[PDB]
RNA sequence: GCUGAAAGCAUCUAAGCACGAAACUUGCCCCGAGAUGAGUUCUCCCUGACCCUUUAAGGGUCCUGAAGGAACGUUGAAGAC
RNA sequence: GAUGUCGGCUCAUCACAUCCUGGGGCUGAAGUAGGUCCCAAGGGUAUGGCUGUUCGCCAUUUAAAGUGGUACGCGAGCUGG
RNA sequence: GUGAAGAGGGAAACAACCCAGACCGCCAGCUAAGGUCCCAAAGUCAUGGUUAAGUGGGAAACGAUGUGGGAAGGCCCAGACAGCCGAGUCGGCCUGCGCGGAAGAU
């Protein structure tokens, strides 16, 4: 259920959520899967700042 | 006609053509020699 | 292709008009209309047409060959004309004609009639000849063969309806 | 805590309008059975409808690749012996020309009562005019 | 073209000069009075209703009663619907008679069967009967087998069994017209046609 | 079968056009809106006052009882009931 | 610590490798009648003498008297040769 | 070697096949076999080719100018191959993917 939710709300940002994890992943960010589906359910704002994050990393 | 796994040319005014996926002998000479493959 | 590099001529007295794919050609006697296929360019320089395949198809000139053949005929169709020769073999066959219609005796228990289309005509010199006269190649070939099957040549005589410079086999019994 | 649930009671919903000229049949059917079910929401809960309305037009304009129009044949039977019977593409098209996309997108929907609640915010014409002007429908290119 | 609604009389023979009995059934066809005219752009489809008959007035409902009253018509027994085709028109109204049938030869005739209650394989569907000697033992008119086996292990739908027989809708297609009496409100067919005495039925010209 | 290239000829086919069977879809007869996707058309009937609270598709008292239906009786060429 | 079995009667349902009717190609096919192969499952496809017989022989009919699967269909439906 | 005496994931359902040996609790993470359009978790990812048969998603001897790749030969601007003038034409060998042979009973 987490890992549904989470590709939804990167799919609205404008990446798939195989790219997010490995962009987090190059940018060292340590959160897990439950609190990521959280942050997109209840603060969006914090959920565009983390995508940048990992289009940075990405890049 | 002559139905059969085998068609072939069987004299000097035989030709061989394909149609709508099927290969046909067909002769100007001698009506014997009309074949179809099937 | 080696059919298809051959432009075709445009004779004084006749016209033509191309848009897109559609293309009209008027003469001393009738129009014609036709579409191409989509995937020849024909270009008008300036007395002749010429024929080529565009870019993104795998059969260009094969369509171009066809193309320059169809064109071909239209021309020569639209000054010249085109005729067919029919002849009756048989005791007590006979032809006739009224306005666009033909009327067959063919040894049958009830009468014949045929109805022509638009642009073609006919006329009987004799009681066992039919003559036909029209602009259009398919057209013409089409209502020979439509009357040509009320009765086809038999190989033991001979009888029926047969085209003027045909070779019809026989057989002994 | 405790992981987020939606409630039926309060779920937002839209209108949506689409066209089907000359677009393929099963890559239509994928986009509208996902927005049905509403797997393009954070929101999403297996258990809730949590979809949107979607209308089609110009249903009898769909489009097929390599020889289908004249190939591909539905079947069904009458629960009589003997009753198997058949119809064919261009039939099918000529006679009912919504039930393609009907069955379509029926064939890719869960099975059981929450489907069969969600296949009932779809509506499929076979035109260009609907009698929805009061609802507000939004353009959606697919 | 449109039909009319009549009242089955009996059965009677008619002689001709040459000595041919011919069978006859006597119609009683009165006066269709047009109730209603249905077009394409309120219904659909284009047809007419008519009534014929009467009604005692401390049997009519009020709904009934203000149907008929918008058109202008007393109160029959029943409603009709007829479909219109292209190029024929009526008016509400209007009363249409038994010279209707003038020129007609042939007609199809539409009623209801007598009824037979509760019937059997034998006469239901004409099934044959076993042996009643022989050393059989209490199966004389039953039907005997309805199935094979374990493949399929059930039985089809649509086998013939007993039950109800009769009173149902049915009609006979193509009888001769003998007569048309228009003073007397008659028409005469050759043959017989579904029902018992005093029943409803539509005539209609042939189809075929 | 007609017109026609790939393959300068030929070819019923690759682009186009025409025929062809008691088999398929209709035309004939019967059922059919529980078709939960529960459809359409015509006609008929109902036009009173108060209270309470946790205030809402809320509960109660008095006055009123239409259109129509059912029940009972005499019954049917309708029926096991 | 039980799955009743040969033929016959009553009642059927499916496949097509087609007995009749429908549409075609070749013939050492003049006509009438024939031989062989391709398409086609809508409908229809005997009564008697002998024998427990399925078969089979015989007498007289018919457009024709098809070949197979269904616990070698069918005994909580019949008979018991 | 496994089952017998062995649970979990995959092969649609499938003791004996592939991965892997369950002391108890967790709304943490990484991988194996197998997979990433919808039923149903994850690429409608990137570059270069082949197939037109729904081949992919049943089956042989044999038959055929289907369509890609390769190494060699014969004849020809001295005019060749086709038909009645002007640029090529003929037939064998090896090889990749497809087409016919292909008829059954709710």
């Amino acid at each position: 259920l987490w890992i549904a939710r989470i590709n939804a709300a990167a799919r609205q940002n404008g990446i798939s959520y195989s790219k997010f994890i490995n962009g987090l992943k190059k940018a060292s960010v340590e959160i897990d899967r439950k609190i990521l589906a959280d942050i997109a359910v209840f603060d969006k704002v914090a959920f565009t700042a983390l995508v940048e994050k990992a289009k940075a990393a990405l890049a | 006609m002559k139905v059969r796994a085998s068609v072939k040319k069987l004299c000097r005014n035989c030709k061989i053509v394909k149609r709508d996926g099927v290969i046909r002998v067909i002769c100007s000479a001698e009506p014997k020699h009309k074949q179809r493959q099937g | 292709s080696r059919v298809a590099k051959a432009p075709v001529v445009v004779p004084a007295g006749v016209d033509v008009k191309i848009n897109g794919q559609v293309i009209t050609i008027k003469g001393k006697n009738g129009e014609l209309t036709r579409t191409l296929n989509d995937a020849v360019e024909v270009k008008h320089a300036d007395n002749t047409l010429t024929f080529g395949p565009r870019d993104g198809y795998a059969d260009g000139w094969a369509q171009a060959g066809t193309a320059r053949a169809l064109l071909n005929s239209m021309v020569i169709g639209v000054t010249e004309g085109f005729t067919k020769k029919l002849q009756l073999v048989g005791v007590g066959y006979r032809a006739a004609v009224k306005g666009n219609v033909i009327n067959l005796s063919l040894g049958f228990s009830h009468p014949v009639d045929h109805q022509l289309p638009a642009g073609i005509t006919a006329e009987c010199p004799t009681q066992t000849e039919i003559v036909l006269k029209g602009a259009d190649k398919q057209v013409i070939g089409q209502v020979a063969a439509d009357l040509r099957a009320y009765r086809r040549p038999e190989p033991y005589k001979g009888k029926g309806v047969r085209y003027a410079d045909e070779v019809v086999r026989t057989k002994e019994a | 805590m405790k992981t987020f649930t939606a409630k039926p009671e309060t779920v937002k919903r839209d209108w949506y309008v689409v066209d089907a000229t000359g677009k393929t049949l099963g890559r239509l059917a994928t986009e509208l059975a996902r927005r049905l079910r509403g797997k393009h929401k954070a929101e999403y809960t297996p258990h809730v409808d949590t979809g949107d309305y979607i209308i089609v037009l110009n249903a009898d304009k769909v489009a097929v690749t390599g020889n289908k129009r004249t190939d591909k044949v539905y079947y069904h039977h009458t629960g009589h012996i003997g009753g198997i019977k058949q119809a064919t593409f261009e039939e099918m098209i000529a006679r009912r020309p919504e039930r393609v996309i009907e069955i379509a997108v029926k064939g890719m929907l869960p099975k059981g009562p929450l489907g069969r609640a969600m296949f009932r915010k779809l509506k499929v014409y076979a035109g260009n005019e609907h009698n929805h002007a009061a609802q507000q429908p939004q353009v959606l290119d697919i | 073209m449109i039909g009319l609604v009549g009242k089955k009389v009996g059965m009677t023979r008619i002689f001709t000069e040459d000595g041919v009995s011919i069978p006859v059934t006597v119609i009683e066809v009165e006066a269709n009075r047009v109730t209603q005219v249905k077009d394409l752009a309120n219904d659909g489809y284009r047809a007419i209703q008519v009534t014929t008959g009467a009604k005692k007035a401390n049997r009519v409902t009020k709904p009934e009663a203000g149907h008929f009253a918008k058109a202008g018509v007393e109160a029959g027994r029943g409603l009709w619907e007829f479909r219109l085709a292209e190029g024929e028109e009526f008016t509400v109204g209007q009363s249409i008679s038994v010279e209707l049938f003038a020129d007609v030869k042939k007609v199809d005739v539409t009623g209801t069967s007598k009824g037979k209650g509760f019937a059997g394989t034998v006469k239901r569907w004409n099934f044959r009967t076993q042996d009643a000697t022989h050393g059989n033992s209490l199966s004389h008119r039953v039907p005997g087998s309805i199935g094979q086996n374990q493949t399929p292990g059930k039985v089809f739908k649509g086998k013939k069994m007993a039950g109800q027989m009769g009173n149902e809708r049915v009609t006979v297609q193509s009888l001769d017209v003998v007569r048309v009496d228009a003073e007397r409100n008659l028409l005469l067919v050759k043959g017989a046609v579904p029902g018992a005495t005093g029943s409803d039925l539509i005539v209609k010209p042939a189809v075929k």
